[PDB]
RNA sequence: AAACUUUCAACAACGGAUCUCUUGGUUCUCGCAUCGAUGAAGAACGCAGCGAAUUGCGAUAUGUAUUGUGAAUUGCAGAUUUUCGUGAAUCAUCAAAUCUUUGAACGCACAUUGCGCCCUCUGGUAUUCCAGGGGGCAUGCCUGUUUGAGCGUCAUU
């Protein structure tokens, strides 16, 4: 789950999901908050572990 | 537009400066406008020119030193106070006196010379205004002049 | 019911939010700005209104252009660069 | 005054020193320079710095001295080491003092301060 | 952190690279800030991008003035933004241009100085 | 409103995160007055557009 | 309204006055200003002075045909007499002024002497190379006043 | 002429100005064509005009028009004048010809009350101006 | 007689007068002439290690470059050794840039972060579809440009 930048589509997300990452996304699925930033929730493929990845980035 | 500046008559100006010049002379005139004058030795005080040439301030005091003032430069240096009033917020901070008056004929330095100097206001015969002969409307400013000058008063 | 009851029935907006001054004062079933007279060119404004100049002039805002140009007069719109002394 | 290019006035001139920015401030945070010193660099003062020398000449701390952490030029001030004031907890907080109290005793030395005393018209280092 | 000096000798490839260095470790921050209350380095490797971002334009734009030097017509942001009044007022060429009969009459009739 | 345009949505985003009081350590600066925020704006008490 | 023996004022005040109210407190600090541009005009044109040198000129009138006074300029017919040209006159500092004409041989005269006695008192620079100055007078009418 | 537009005639106001209908706009006809070209042609700068012809309904115009952005113009000394900023509009403000006609601005007797311009000498003789020394 | 009411004191409240101050005004003088389609003024949303406002700036976001100065900043925290240096700084300066969304506002719209089309490139089997990166597409007028239109009109096969 990512903040994201907003005037970004869910095409440039799971992009930049899968470039930095080399992850393989299942789907995007933003929205914007009340504090008026984006907020993708992305699914990885069944192969990638989030947990994993997720200490791998930082964020345990 | 309120009227601010207020016209006088030129010849009633040249009556009051002539009169003020009067009473530079005269010491119960001057004696009353301040001005530490019983050690001088009697007034119409003229100096001489060589006073005309003086370059350094130093050398000016050395002067007023031994013609007779000094009584008058205290004066304007012990008599310098805060003022009491919001003038001290109207760039007045603070007063001190009027020291006597250098008359000159001719400027080699006397200008720069005194300038420095607190009391001393110097001033050319040619101009020699009522605003620095009787200050506060109070006739007879101990005046200093020069042996030129008080000459050059009949022209 | 002019009053109390009547303010009730206030639940809709005449205004909304104009572009170009970003006031509340887009009227909408006239598409104009009240204030600024958006979508005209000019900036809605007259003499008689002495405070609404004063409350949108050059200098209410950043000027982020402006703010910066009596310095280029000043070093007479120098161009390139400083090098060394 | 003589020229026409400078303010007698006092309005203008507070709001100045009180504005005036640290590269100004610097200036303004000048201390003279020992009875010692002077007669080595001929120069009565020059800006306070970092790397403190300095015997303080006027206040509750006078004949004391010391180095000093830092100048606060957004207090005028300069923070000095040993002269402070003691909380009631036990903490040792620092007193500020104005510059021209303050005197310096061994200047720091760098190619700036060499070159600042060679411009001002300073003999030796 | 990075100095100008430094990255302006470096090439066009290096500094993309450079950068792509940087915003890993601008990242890899971003996702220790929030895990820990004050995280200043954030501010110091946020200019290196920007260093990087102005060294790449300054290069790209003096290299694009490298080809129009020379020819008319050189794209907008490169002319001089002066300030539009001047940008159209007649050039110091023009103006001081001078009709071919004006031209003869000043050489025939220059203000010929004169004392007394 | 729920059914909500962006450009409104965005100034309320605006309005949520400028509500939130003074932060104690601007109290401690030199040359300070700011005791308090004035600018605070309940939900009821005072409206936005 | 109105009142006692007391004259009948014509005031007009009647309009918005005190919004066109123009206080001269310049006066004295414009006079510097003119001083001070008078003087860099000086500078400016160097040796030459800040007038033209302008002619005598009979005023008009019953009321003031008794004096004389400075004109605008010398006519085509002064210059030629003294034995020039207007194109030229105006590069030595005469005012050429080609409107006036010339219907009293007493006047000429007047003019074409006054004309000779600056041609005389000027020196003019060559253009070529060196130029000797002498100093500037900064005013003809100085120079060459308008004595009745 | 110009009609008072007024809704209905409804001037309102001192029956001196109920006057609606025989009112005559005081910038010619030559002038309001020399102007409706200008904001036509805003690059172009207005030189001057010249009558061509008029019936009923219309008085023509031909109006002369000049390109100051142009280089043929800006170049040669003759044209080059009019490129300068003070003669964005002459037409607007009457620096055309029939602008200072109908502004009123010849020389001599018959022309006081406009010769430097009528707002002008209005504006300095309805000022009240104080000295110093009164 | 107390309580109470009233008057008056000292001390204490309330309250913020008076005094004194003053980085603000104020008028007066002097000097200058410099906004914008090369996107101005204005607005919106953002951006600081810890900011709500202010101040500054624009995803290079309380700045980058350049130059000067020559050690700060400072509420705390924090660096970094750059402290005999192409270098500290909420410094000055400022000529190189960046300059989100807007706004005269310009692809067409605009209570919408809507809807296109074109050129180019990279992804996905791709000239056409989608997506991503870039660069575009306003109106008037002007000068030319090429392409045309009218038995308006001339001269020829």
């Amino acid at each position: 789950v990512f903040k994201v930048s907003l005037k970004a589509n869910k095409y440039q997300i799971k992009k930049a999901v899968k470039e930095l990452y080399e992850v393989d996304v299942l789907s995007v699925n933003t929205l914007v908050r009340p504090n008026g930033t984006k907020k993708a929730y992305v699914r990885l493929t069944a192969d990638f572990d989030a947990l994993d990845i997720a200490n791998r980035i930082g964020y345990i | 537009w309120r009227k601010w500046n207020v016209k006088v008559n030129q010849n009633e100006k040249r009556y009051a400066t002539a009169s003020a010049i009067a009473a530079s002379a005269v010491p119960s005139l001057v004696l009353a406008r301040g001005h530490r004058v019983e050690k001088v030795p009697s007034i119409p005080l003229v100096v001489s020119d060589d006073l005309q040439s003086i370059q350094k301030t130093k050398e000016a005091v050395a002067a007023l030193k031994a013609v007779g003032a000094h009584s008058d430069v205290i004066k304007v240096v012990k008599s310098k106070k805060l003022r009491a009033g919001k003038g001290k917020y109207r760039n007045r901070r603070f007063t001190q006196r009027r020291g006597p008056l250098v008359v000159y004929s001719e400027d080699n330095g006397v200008v720069k010379a005194f300038r420095n100097v607190p009391g001393v206001e110097t001033a050319n015969v040619a101009s020699l205004g009522l605003l620095q002969l009787a200050p506060g409307a109070h006739l007879g400013r101990f005046v200093i002049w020069t042996q030129s000058a008080f000459s050059k008063l009949d022209q | 019911g002019k009053g109390t009851p009547s303010f009730g029935k206030r639940h809709n907006k005449s205004h909304t939010l104009c572009k170009r001054c970003g006031r509340s004062s887009y009227h909408i079933q006239k598409h104009t700005c009240s204030s600024c007279g958006y979508p005209a060119a000019k900036m809605r404004s007259h003499n008689w209104a002495a405070k609404a100049k004063r409350r949108r002039t050059t200098g209410t805002g950043r000027m982020r252009y402006l703010k910066h140009v009596s310095r280029r007069f000043k070093n007479g719109f120098q161009s390139g660069e400083a090098k060394a002394q | 005054k003589q020229s026409l290019d400078v303010s007698s006035d006092r309005r203008k001139a507070r709001k100045a020193y009180f504005t005036a920015p640290s590269s100004e401030r610097r200036v303004l945070l000048s201390a003279p320079l020992s009875k010692e010193l002077r007669e080595q660099y001929n120069i009565k003062a020059l800006p306070i710095r970092k790397e403190d020398e300095v015997l303080v000449v006027r206040g509750s701390k006078k004949g004391q001295e010391g180095k000093v952490s830092s100048v606060y030029r957004l207090k005028f001030a300069v923070q000095v080491d040993k002269l402070t004031k003691e909380k009631s907890n036990g903490a040792s907080v620092p007193t500020n003092i104005h510059p021209s109290k303050v005197v310096i005793t061994k200047l720091h030395l760098d190619k700036d301060r060499k070159a600042l005393i060679q411009r001002k018209g300073g003999k030796l280092e | 952190g990075i100095k100008a000096y430094e990255l302006r000798t470096k090439s066009k490839d290096q500094l993309e690279q450079q950068l792509v260095e940087l915003k890993k470790e601008l990242a890899e921050l971003k996702v220790q800030k929030l895990s820990r209350p004050s995280l200043p380095k954030i501010n110091t490797v946020r200019k290196n991008i920007a260093r990087v971002l102005t060294v790449i334009s300054q290069n790209q734009r003096q290299a694009v003035r490298e080809l129009y030097k020379g020819k008319k017509y050189q794209p907008k942001d490169l002319r001089a933004k002066k300030t539009r009044a001047l940008r159209r007022a007649l050039t110091k060429f023009e103006a001081s241009q001078v009709t071919e009969k004006q031209r003869k009459k000043q050489i025939a009739f220059p203000q010929r100085k004169y004392a007394i | 409103a729920a059914q909500k345009s962006f450009r409104i949505k965005q100034k309320m985003a605006k309005a949520k995160k400028q509500n939130r009081p003074l932060p104690q350590w601007i109290r401690l600066r030199t040359n300070n007055t700011i005791r308090y925020n004035a600018k605070r704006r309940n939900w009821r008490r005072t409206k936005m557009n | 309204a109105i009142s006692k023996n007391l004259p009948i004022l014509k005031n007009h005040f009647r309009k918005h006055w005190q919004e066109r109210v123009k206080v001269h407190f310049d006066q004295a600090g414009k006079k510097v200003s003119r001083r001070h541009a008078r003087a860099s005009k000086a500078a400016k044109i160097a040796p030459r002075p800040l007038d033209l040198l302008r002619p005598v000129v009979r005023a008009p009138t019953v009321k003031y045909n008794r004096k004389v006074r400075a004109g605008r300029g010398f006519t085509l017919a002064e210059i030629k007499a003294a034995g020039l040209t207007p194109a030229y006159a105006r590069t030595i500092g005469i005012a050429v002024d080609h409107r006036r004409q010339n219907r009293n041989q007493e006047i000429l005269d007047l003019n074409i002497q006054r004309l000779k006695e600056y041609q005389s008192k000027i020196i003019v620079f060559p253009r070529k190379g060196k130029a000797p100055e002498a100093e500037q007078t900064l005013s003809a009418a100085a120079s060459f006043p308008i004595v009745q | 002429n110009r009609k008072r537009p007024v809704s209905k005639g409804a001037t309102y106001g001192k029956p001196t100005n109920q006057g609606v209908n025989q009112l005559k706009y005081q910038r010619s006809l030559r002038a309001t064509a020399e102007e409706r070209v200008g904001r036509r042609a805003a690059n172009l700068r207005v030189l001057n005009s010249y009558w061509i012809n008029q019936d009923s309904t219309y008085k023509y115009f031909e109006v002369i028009l000049v390109d100051p952005s142009h280089k043929a113009i800006r170049r040669d000394a003759k044209y080059n004048w009019i490129c300068n900023p003070v003669h964005k509009h002459r037409e607007a403000r009457g620096l055309t010809a029939t602008g200072k006609k109908s502004r009123g601005i010849n020389k001599g007797h018959k022309f006081h009350n406009t010769q430097a311009g009528r707002r002008k000498t209005w504006k300095r003789q309805n000022t009240l101006s104080l000295w110093r020394y009164r």
